[PDB]
Formats: C-alpha cells, sequence, structure tokens
C-alpha cells in the first residue's frame, strides 16, 4: 500500500518540514500534488523511478528526493503560511490491460502559522434536545460545538454507548473562522446527533462528542504559562433524560 | 487545458441517475480514468479505459469512451448522498513510462435528499451551563431553504447539513446558530434567512 506521514503538521514559519511518502508496491512512477480545500490538484512533482526527479505543472519552494524506489520524500527547507494545504502523495505502476493505475497517499494536512502560541485545542460542549422538538416531532437532535481551535486539524465523531456511530449524524464539512478577517483566525465546528425520543428519554442511554486535535508534539518547545497545545482528545457527554 | 468537464456542477436527488462528460484534445490518446474524490481526501480511480474498451463498470458507475470524438462520459445508477463528490477526468497520452496523467479541473455533483414531509422549526438545545454559549438549531426544511450568516459577528451560523438517520429511514436538514451575548435569542436566530412561512417557533 501507499503511506504518508504525519497526518497532520503545525509548523512555525521558518522551520524545515519533511513529508514522508513511501510505498512496498514495487512502483516505480511516483507523484506529489498540492490542493487547496475545494481547489483542484496541482501537480508539484513527479519522479519516473529509482533516480528521477521533475517539476509538475505547478512551480513551489518545495525540492523531493527519489534515492530509493520505495521512498520519495517532500521537503520545505523553510516554511511560510502560503504552504499551508493538503500534500497528496500517489504512484502508479503497471496493472493490467497495458495500464498505469494511480493510488494515492492518505495525504499531508500542514498548517505553517506565524507563531506556535497561535497554537489552541478545542473547547466542546455538547447540548442537550429541546422539549419542544421531542414533543413536536417525536426526535431528539444534540448538537455539539467545538470552538476556539487552531490549527483546523481536528476529528469529530459520536459515541453512543461506547460504539462510534455515523448514522444520524452530520458535522459541518468545513469549520467557522472565529475571526474571518485574521489569517491565524481559530475555529468553530458544529455536529448534529439525532436519535429518536425514546432513545434519548432512556437514561441508561450515554451520548459523547469527541473531537481529536492535531497539535504540538513533544518535541515542540512551549514557553507559554498556558497548558502546551498537544494532540489530544477533547470530550463532552450526556445521558438521557426521562422527562 | 487539453481536458474539459461538463457541467461545471449539479443537484440532483437521491434515487436519480446523472451523467458527467468529459471532452479532451490530449494527441496522442493512450488512456482515459474517471475519479472519484470525496472533500478532505485524496482521488479515488474508478474506471480506466483505453481506446481498445468503449466500456468500464464499476458497480454503479459506468464510463463510456467514444475516442474517434475524443469524449468519454460518467453515468451514475440511482445516485445515493455519498455519491455527492467531486469526479475528475483525466487522460493518459502514453502507455510507456514516460507518458504524462493530463487532469480535468472536476464535476462537482451534490446529492439532495428526498424530503416528503418537510416540518421546517427552530429550537432552542437546554443551556449546557457547563458552557456560556445559547444554541439554536433550525431543522426539517426542504434543501430549497438557503440559509445566510448572520448580520453579527458575535452570532455564528453554519450552513445546512443533511443527516440520514438510517433506520427511520428519515432525512433532514438542519442548521446550526450560537452566541454567548444575553442579545441572542432563536425567535431572531436565523432573521437574516429567508425561512418558510409556516416555519414552527415553539
Amino acid at each position: 500500500d501507499i503511506y504518508q506521514t504525519p497526518r497532520y503538521l503545525v509548523i512555525g514559519t521558518g522551520k524545515k518540514i519533511t513529508l514522508e511518502c513511501s510505498q512496498t508496491m514495487g512502483h516505480d512512477k511516483m507523484y506529489w500534488y498540492q490542493q487547496d480545500p475545494g481547489m483542484e490538484l496541482h501537480l508539484i512533482h513527479y519522479s519516473y523511478g529509482v533516480n528521477s526527479t521533475e517539476k509538475g505543472d505547478l512551480s513551489s519552494e518545495s525540492t523531493v528526493s527519489r534515492i530509493r524506489t520505495e521512498h520519495f520524500p517532500l521537503t520545505l527547507e523553510s516554511a511560510r503560511p502560503s504552504h499551508t494545504s493538503q500534500y497528496l502523495c500517489a504512484s502508479s505502476g503497471l496493472r493490467d490491460r497495458g495500464l498505469y493505475e494511480q493510488y494515492f497517499g492518505p495525504g499531508t494536512r500542514l498548517t505553517v502559522t506565524e507563531d506556535l502560541k497561535n497554537v489552541f485545542p478545542p473547547e466542546v460542549a455538547v447540548f442537550e434536545p429541546s422539549e419542544a422538538e421531542i414533543s413536536h416531532t417525536q426526535k431528539a437532535t444534540l448538537v455539539c460545538l467545538a470552538t476556539g481551535f487552531y490549527p483546523d486539524h481536528v476529528e469529530l465523531s459520536w459515541w453512543v454507548n461506547g460504539k462510534e456511530v455515523h448514522s444520524g449524524v452530520c458535522t459541518d464539512p468545513q469549520p467557522l473562522k472565529e475571526q474571518p478577517a485574521l489569517n491565524d483566525s481559530r475555529y468553530a465546528l458544529s455536529s448534529r446527533l439525532r436519535v429518536s425520543a425514546t432513545f434519548w428519554q432512556n437514561p441508561r442511554n450515554h451520548f459523547r462528542c469527541q473531537v481529536q486535535f492535531y497539535g504540538l508534539s513533544e518535541n515542540d518547545e512551549w514557553t507559554q504559562d498556558r497548558a502546551k497545545p498537544v494532540t489530544q482528545i477533547v470530550s463532552a457527554e450526556a445521558w438521557g433524560r426521562a422527562d | 487545458n487539453q481536458v474539459e468537464q461538463s457541467p461545471q456542477s449539479l443537484i440532483i436527488l437521491e434515487g436519480k441517475n446523472c451523467t458527467l462528460q468529459c471532452n479532451y484534445t490530449v494527441s496522442p490518446f493512450s488512456n482515459l480514468r474517471w475519479y472519484k474524490q470525496d472533500t478532505g481526501r485524496g482521488p479515488v480511480s474508478l474506471t480506466i479505459m483505453t481506446f481498445s474498451e468503449n466500456t468500464k463498470s464499476n458497480g454503479r458507475y459506468t464510463a463510456t469512451l467514444d475516442a474517434d470524438t475524443k469524449q468519454s462520459s460518467l453515468h451514475i445508477t440511482a445516485s445515493q448522498l455519498s455519491d455527492s463528490a467531486s469526479y475528475i477526468c483525466v487522460v493518459s497520452d502514453r502507455g510507456s513510462t514516460l507518458g504524462r496523467l493530463y487532469f480535468g479541473r472536476g464535476t462537482q455533483l451534490t446529492v439532495w435528499p428526498d424530503i416528503q414531509n418537510p416540518d421546517p422549526a427552530v429550537y432552542q438545545l437546554r443551556d449546557s451551563k457547563s458552557s456560556d454559549k445559547s444554541v439554536c438549531l433550525f431543522t426539517d426544511f426542504d434543501s430549497q431553504t438557503n440559509v445566510s450568516q448572520s448580520k453579527d459577528s458575535d452570532v455564528y451560523i453554519t450552513d445546512k447539513c443533511v443527516l440520514d438517520m438510517r433506520s427511520m429511514d428519515f432525512k433532514s436538514n438542519s442548521a446550526v446558530a450560537w452566541s454567548n451575548k444575553s442579545d441572542f435569542a432563536c425567535a431572531n436566530a436565523f432573521n437574516n434567512s429567508i425561512i418558510p412561512e409556516d416555519t414552527f417557533f415553539p
């Protein structure tokens, strides 16, 4: 398969960044694409094989190395806010019928911030269903708000009685900027879990909104008095209400 | 650009089929592919065709190629919410190593829920009191309703979101508004939106 590390990175302006891409398919052709949310893919680098390295369609400050077939690491010698986006590695090999089939890696989401003191975890709050909704519709919507987070590197899930659930859930596709006129604005995200009124009204039912936040690593420096915004799960919970 | 796609975007209801079009000027022509890209995710190859084939199928996706007219179509049978995605047409000029991939800009497909019984209502979600925030929920409106941003920078409003209760076999739209100020009440939250006159305000 095709592999990329790290899944998420936040780093200060000016620092060196290496993004790893590896695969054990024996593939000679390999690719680096760049993509901002909602935009089109731009080929940034490619490689024909074991010792090949060519500039893609979009010019970049990044360079690449293909010293070995298995590895195609992308390097950014001094990060700038402008390098903020998603970086997708791909490979393709000879399949059948005379075809090269392109396989994409999981990607790395990169944010370059001015200062690591801009990095904040989410605060998470669960809001319990309205009694007016229950009596009107026989359904019960819980809302979860994750607020005040930077970077926008967050995974929100709902858990009911200890199992992650996807049915009855909608999470905003994109987070809100708290301050749209600012570059390192913090973010908010909303999610909804809808269940039946009888399910909510069972006090044995436990409902939990969980936000995985990807932040600083144990290698990052931190001189602030506030808690170091490391990678962490922030959660909030509610139990059923018998009315 | 040697690869062009149509439409730019479209909205269809679940259950309906659609057709996406791709046209290219790439010469020489070796092969043609369709990719599905979900938001935040890498593209997933659907069907790969050479000129020696006029048809390829991948479950509900069926791709056609007329290499003479340099046109391909992707047909989706019985569209589902999960079909909402970017669809990318890519063309390769040569079969060998030294060939190049040419990407179209993509087609954005949005699939809407079929809402038979809209019951638009704005509800107040009991104050967390663990949180200083008050939350209002606009729910059960038809996909025709557009939710607007607030006219207040201390009031946050999210766009409409489709939720699928895959058991009651029920789908519903909702939008969320919150603010921490004393001003904020659910009666005003969505005032900047054109909401249906029959909207329930408990």
